[PDB]
């Protein structure tokens, strides 16, 4: 509408500079030093980790590219997920 | 303004007033005899009708120093059972009791911290010593406090959903259900963390947590 | 009727069984009075000083002191005076004794006295708007008033009472009526002065309050017509915050 | 009342009791941090109003060992008999049923306690032995059923003070 | 007893805080090392004429009790120089000194005492002062504190090396940096020709610091060496900067608010809970919450958990303030037979945001009642609604003397939505219906009457007459400032305009204007001066004329003060019963006021106090007039469409805050007074 809306954001932003330095076959805490402290995680079942993108301005479009990792019960990545949208 | 006569006498007026319930002209007599005899044969009780004449009175907070006081003075006495829980009725009346009461408003989303040290003093306690005298309106109070702090994060996590900062509800909700999955607020929050997972483009989780519901429906 | 407002500050302290205490203040009061064919707005604002010393046996020894500037716009028909400015100084002081004793645990019998000097310029202005000269000026008026009260004061606490609950009663007598005055007619000339009064008085309603956040207040009236048809004025409010 | 209880905030205890929260298969839910946890506990305590708040008294080797006041270490313990017979009658209006002399054995009497708070009159019956284990003549006074204004009571809060009554009056008196 | 110079109550905190309290033992070990101690501290006031005894009186029970004797004779600074220095007068540097060695005789602004602190924060000043000239090479060679042989005058004097000038070649950057570099070099892009300050390397670092916790990166690390080239005179900087981690906001947690909801806080903060942190959002969200107005404190902290590197929680520790109260009083009397009045007026009730207004008035004379109510945030985002009714059927019928009677009342409902960071605009629609009833024979009203058409008796004092209005309002409030009370920046404009729309009795349309502005001159913002002002104007359209009883006024509180309430404007002329002036006024539609204000502190009470009440002089500059006005009507009467017949007048203000609320307490004296001034001098507004 008009109303000024503030701006938003609700995850942790990287950018495709840190997504190329993504790498099947290598630790957790290397990957948590590469891209920050996952702030989601599932914890239900799979120990899977989530990275989310929310940025909006105000009554714009909303900008999303979430990226999913899968660790198996061992501490080494077993596949990625990326989404622009 | 004081007496300076043997002490038989003014212990006996001490307690022979406090059993009338003069508090205001109890407190600074208990006071000054506690400080000109710090080590009468039982100055613990002195002490413990210091402690029930400040709650009393509604002094709250010297109250609270008087307990801090006693408990590191003897952490061991047969009796302290008794201050534990004068300390978290305390804790718990200075928390929650305003315009509010008279009026019935929900005091849920306001702020905690009282209702968290009493809880966690009333959960020691409870812990403690199984077998005292104040055991069960103790765990009474465990659970309402519980089912308090519950509704707070609830009422903050109803908030976020409705700004629409679809990551903050995920981790709140996910805090609540991992600290409080026994209560209410949990039962009508979960459809909230369905709603975030739905609009966040992550529906893979969404259902898994919508298999919850399918849990309970009742 | 009339409005008064005073403030000011005070020191004090102890000492082998009495405390002394003085102070400063100033004051202000309007007033706007109606007759039948006069009408005045008044308005006397100056300052002073006051002692305050009392005892542990049960005795209170007050004084207070003070000059005022009263400035006064009457409009008056009679004497053809029109709408006349009269403005002059105005020192008065008074002292009082009082012994509020223990009467019970709940109330305290205090019985007083008081007397108090004031002098103060005349009103000297020329009548020649009436068409005669009609000289009115008054000498150096230095009234002088008595007063003997006796009262009883509840000493209420706990914050459930809380109040200031007073009864009793007062009588003020003039010591001093020298308000002469003098007027010229084409007759002939007359002075006239001041005589005593008897007046008396009553309590106050509530003074009322529980803890550091209420405050009640109600006056009691008294209007004895019978007398010299005199009245009062009473109010009643209190206030409170969120 | 304002004398002896809790502020009237008492509305807590119609509260849901909590409910546990079913795991579906295939997912489990996350690890119960445990901070909040409350166990299982007994019952039989008088909550609400009927809960009572008072100071429990603590007896004047000032003996504090609940039903028992064995205080004790003097020469003349035997003559603390005809002192505890001064006490009765004599000095506070207390007869024993049953109190030899050389024996310092006794029986107390159904008294009455009127120390306000709306406590009626205490009907506490005991028995008066002095012993002198461990030390010489020690005073011990083993208090029995007490009727207050019930007809019977065995709560160890009024229990306490009905013994430490006694207690008190011969600390204080000896 | 004995000690005057500090109050006894550090002293006793003194003594408990070393270990010695009421109701412990005593160790006379620590009896010499706290009178030593005691010693030490009077000699850091300078007074060196000081000896604490110790009394012991033993007591039965075992018992002691412990009385000090201070006989402290007096003190003394009496000689300042800064030997070793060549280019600088000493007297200027002695300008910037905290401690003074002597002052003239027309002023009594500084004291004489010696305190060593006050020393060393003196000569962190000379230091900075010759540093940020261009005197790298400097340093302080010697400072030497000298007693003259009667414990009765104390002199100090510093040595060191002037050193020579030096010029700002170039600076730089290193280190991993973040990756916008670009911008970071053009905050530091320095032009040469210029000498060295290194106070602006040091803001360079601060602000440096800002602007890396402005992308996102909450712990940095700066650091910078001056490479100094003293062949060529010149020197380089040498700046290093960590990017540190990126940090995020697990939770965001309030703490302190005992009657306001978490939503009502949680509600502001433009910055967020789950995202990465910036301290220029938490620095907003803080002067926001400043801004609300009912937190008489609030200060935010920053914590980062014992858990994950990079994981930081804040919260925000408040305390409230008492807002809004109920009121309630009876008026009996026989001069004024029985009155009575009540009312709530509360801005934020029962903690839940919303604002309400309720009072009613009734008695012979007057009966009155309104009813407001208000939400700020009618939807999240934060657009307003509110509603206000009103019924004001006084019927001042006693006497009949210089009024009007009128029954009147009305219903509106406006809702405002925020726009941009600072400004929200406001709609709104009214209903009032007014019944004028009696009147009294005056002239400049009977225009009013004839611009519709009707033409009533002037020797008359009867008659009656019944309006409805129908009014669209509109409003602007440009706000920003740092709190809700009294504050010390920022400024605050208020448009409010209204219209009527067609099918209404009266025709014609309103406008107003508020500014209040406040501009400090000291960096604490203590002393602040102040600018007020106020503009209104309207008047009738399509051939009519705007109604009299909705015009302005002017005198009183928070308006031009010390004249009288309500005092400023043309006064009528009453119709013969010739032409009889008035002594009040009626209301002109046109004013305009100004007010420039001192603010300062008040020099007696402590600073437990301070932060409530606040004093300051005024200059009241204020001025209202009526454009329409028939002069060729009575010209013999003097004419004031003219507005240069200015009202305005000085003197000071004092404001308390206390428990039971605002108050007001102002004296004045008006200089360009004019007739109908009925001055006075103290007003007790609430």
């Amino acid at each position: 509408r008009v109303v000024y809306r503030p701006d938003i954001n609700q995850g942790n932003y990287l950018t495709a500079n840190d997504v190329s330095k993504i790498r099947v076959g290598m630790t957790q805490q290397q990957v948590a030093y590469a891209l920050g402290t996952p702030l989601m995680s599932d914890p239900f079942g799979t120990n899977t980790w989530f990275y989310v993108f929310r940025q909006q301005p105000g009554h714009e479009g909303v900008t999303q590219q979430t990226l999913t990792l899968t660790f198996n019960s061992s501490g080494v990545l077993t596949n990625i997920d990326n989404k622009p949208a | 303004e004081v007496p300076d006569n043997p002490p038989n006498e003014i212990y006996a007026t001490a307690q022979q007033k406090l059993q009338d319930g003069n508090w205001r002209q109890a407190i600074t007599q208990l006071e000054a005899l506690d400080n000109r005899y710090p080590f009468g044969p039982y100055s613990q009780q002195v002490q413990l009708d210091l402690i029930y004449a400040y709650y009393k009175n509604a002094d709250l907070p010297l109250a609270q120093a008087a307990i801090d006081r006693f408990i590191r003075l003897n952490p061991t006495h047969p009796n302290i059972d008794y201050v534990m829980y004068m300390r978290g009725l305390t804790n718990m009346a200075l928390d929650d009791s305003a315009l509010q009461g008279f009026f019935g408003v929900d005091r849920s989303d306001r702020d905690p911290q009282h209702a968290r040290a009493a809880f966690s003093d009333f959960s020691k306690l409870v812990r403690g010593y199984p077998n005292s005298q104040y055991t069960t309106d103790a765990t009474k109070r465990l659970v309402f406090l519980k089912d308090r702090l519950a509704k707070y994060e609830y009422s903050v996590a109803e908030y976020y959903t409705e700004r629409g900062a679809w990551v903050a509800v995920v981790n709140r909700v996910e805090g609540m259900l991992r600290d409080y999955p026994d209560t209410q607020a949990t039962r009508d929050a979960l459809p909230l963390m369905e709603n975030a997972y739905r609009q966040m483009q992550m529906n893979a989780q969404a259902e898994k947590v919508a298999k919850i519901i399918a849990a309970n429906s009742s | 009727n009339y409005t008064h407002v005073q403030v000011g500050v005070d020191k004090k302290h102890e000492l082998d069984g009495l405390d002394l205490f003085t102070g400063f203040t100033v004051t202000h009061t309007d007033s706007s009075a109606s007759a039948d064919v006069f009408s005045g707005k008044t308005k006397s604002v100056g300052a002073g000083l006051y002692a305050s010393a009392m005892f542990d046996s049960g005795a209170y020894i007050d004084l207070i002191g003070k000059y005022v500037h009263h400035d006064n716009e009457y409009t008056a028909t009679f004497a053809g005076l029109g709408t006349r400015d009269y403005s002059t100084h105005s020192w008065y002081a008074g002292a009082e004794a009082g012994y509020r004793y223990h009467v019970t645990e709940d109330a305290w019998i205090e019985p007083q006295a008081e007397l108090v000097y004031g002098s103060v310029s005349g009103k000297q202005f020329a009548w020649k708007d009436q068409g005669m000269h009609l000289s009115m000026k008054d000498k150096d008026y230095n009234p002088l008033i008595g007063r003997t009260g006796v009262d009883v004061g509840k000493s209420f606490s706990g914050k459930d009472w809380k109040v200031t609950a007073r009864a009793g009663l007062g009588y003020q007598f003039d010591l001093l009526a020298n308000g002469e005055t003098v007027l010229r007619d084409a007759s002939g000339e007359k002075r006239i002065k001041g005589e005593k009064d008897s007046r008396m008085l009553m309590s106050v309603g509530l003074n009322a309050e529980i803890r550091d956040n209420v405050r009640f207040g109600l006056e009691f009236e008294k209007s004895a017509f019978g007398k010299y048809n005199v009245d009062n004025a009473v109010n009643a409010n209190f206030r409170y915050c969120f | 009342r304002y004398k002896r209880q809790v502020s009237g905030d008492e509305a807590y205890l119609e509260a849901a009791p909590l409910a546990e929260l079913h795991a579906p298969a295939g997912m489990i839910l996350p690890v119960t941090s445990g901070d909040y946890a409350i166990p299982v506990t007994n019952g039989s305590g008088a909550v609400g109003k009927a809960l009572d708040i008072r100071p429990p008294a603590q007896p004047l080797r000032t003996q504090f060992t609940g039903d028992t006041a064995s205080l004790l270490e003097n020469g003349r313990g035997n003559t603390l008999w005809p002192q505890v017979v001064s006490v009765l009658a004599q000095k506070n209006y207390t007869i024993t049923q049953r109190d030899d002399a050389g024996q310092t054995l006794t029986t107390d009497w159904v008294q009455w306690n009127r120390l306000d708070e709306d406590e009626q009159y205490r009907g506490r019956y005991q028995i008066s032995v002095k012993p002198q284990g461990y030390q010489q003549a020690v005073t011990v006074k083993l208090l029995n059923l007490e009727q207050a204004g019930k007809p019977v009571a065995d709560a160890a809060s009024m229990q306490r003070y009905s013994t430490e009554m006694m207690n008190v009056i011969s600390a204080g008196l000896d | 007893s004995g000690n005057k110079s500090v109050k006894d109550d550090m002293l006793k905190q003194n003594l408990e805080a070393s270990g010695v309290r009421v109701g412990e033992s005593l160790d006379r070990t620590t009896i010499a090392d706290i009178e030593k101690g005691l010693e030490d501290f009077y000699y850091s006031v300078g007074k060196y004429s000081a000896s604490v005894k110790a009394v012991v009186t033993p007591l039965p029970r075992n018992r002691v009790d412990l009385k000090l004797v201070f006989q402290e004779g007096v003190s003394a600074i009496q000689q300042i120089n800064i030997v070793g220095n060549h280019a600088f007068t000493t007297d200027e540097l002695i300008s910037h000194f905290q401690l003074r060695d002597e002052v003239p005789w027309w002023n009594v602004v500084g004291d004489r005492k010696y305190q060593k602190q006050k020393l060393a924060g003196d000569l962190e000043t000379l230091r900075s002062y010759y540093l940020d000239r261009g005197y790298a090479r400097f340093n302080i060679d010697s400072t030497q504190v000298s007693l003259t042989p009667d414990k009765k005058g104390i002199y100090v004097t510093v040595n060191i090396t002037e050193g020579d000038q030096y010029k700002l070649s170039g600076v730089e950057v290193s280190g991993n940096l973040a990756g916008h570099s670009a911008e970071i070099e053009q905050l530091t892009k320095i032009e040469p020709g210029e000498l060295y300050n290194g106070t602006k390397v040091t803001k360079m670092e601060d602000d440096i610091k800002k602007l890396l916790g402005r992308y996102g990166y909450a712990y940095p690390r700066v650091q910078s060496m001056p490479e100094i080239n003293d062949a060529d005179k010149t020197v380089k900087l040498r700046v290093n900067v960590d990017a540190g981690n990126r940090f995020y906001v697990r939770k965001i947690r309030f703490e302190g608010n005992d009657t306001s909801k978490d939503a009502v806080l949680r509600r502001e903060m433009r910055q967020m809970e789950g995202a990465w942190l910036g301290s220029d959002l938490v620095d907003q969200g803080k002067e926001r919450l400043n801004r609300l107005g009912f937190f008489e404190t609030v200060d935010t902290d920053t914590q980062r958990v014992p858990g994950s590197p990079d994981q930081v929680d804040v919260v925000y520790k408040v305390k409230e303030r008492n807002t809004g109260c109920f009121n309630f009083g009876i008026g009996y009397g026989t001069e004024s037979g029985v009155s009575f009045q009540a009312g709530v007026q509360q801005d934020n009730w029962l903690g839940t945001g919303y604002a309400v207004g309720i009072n009613g008035t009734k008695n012979d004379y007057q009966t009155y009642a309104e009813l407001s109510v208000t939400n700020p945030y009618f939807t999240v985002d934060g657009v307003s609604l509110g509603g206000r009714l009103f019924y004001n059927d006084f019927q001042a019928d006693d006497a009949d003397l210089s009024d009007y009677t009128n029954k009147s009342y009305g219903t509106d409902v406006t809702l405002g939505f925020p726009i941009n960071e600072y400004n929200s605009l406001r709609a709104g629609l009214g209903y009032v219906h007014n019944s004028l009833s009696n009147m009294q024979p005056q002239v400049a009203m009977w225009r009013y009457l004839y611009s519709m058409g009707e033409h009533p008796s002037t020797s008359d004092q009867d008659n009656s007459f019944k309006t409805d209005d129908f009014t669209f309002n509109y409003g602007w409030t440009y706000n920003k400032l740092d709190r809700g009370y009294f504050p010390t920046d920022g400024s605050r404009v208020n448009l409010t305009g209204k219209v009527t729309i067609p099918g209404s009795d009266n025709e014609y349309y309103k406008v107003t204007l508020d500014t209040a502005t406040y501009v400090p001159i000291d960096d604490d913002h203590k002393w602040v001066v102040l600018g007020r002002t106020r503009w209104g104007y309207g008047d009738g359209l399509g051939g009519k004329e705007m109604p009299f009883y909705e015009n302005f006024y002017a005198g009183g509180s928070s308006t031009v003060r010390g004249f009288q309430s309500n005092t400023i404007g043309p006064k009528a002329v009453y119709f013969p019963h010739d032409l009889c002036k008035s002594d009040d006024a009626v209301g002109g539609n046109a004013m305009a006021v100004a007010s420039l204000e001192f603010i300062t502190p008040t020099p007696f009470i402590s600073d437990k106090y301070a932060n409530s009440v606040r004093t300051s002089f005024f200059w009241d500059m204020g001025t209202v007039w009526d454009t329409n006005w028939d002069s060729s009507q009575y010209s013999g009467y003097p004419d004031y469409s003219d507005p240069s017949n200015i009202r305005m007048s000085a003197g000071i203000a004092l404001q308390w805050m206390s428990p039971l609320g605002p108050l007001v307490f102002s004296y004045a004296q008006p200089f360009k007074k004019y007739d109908g001034d009925k001055a006075e001098q103290f007003q007790f507004n609430i």
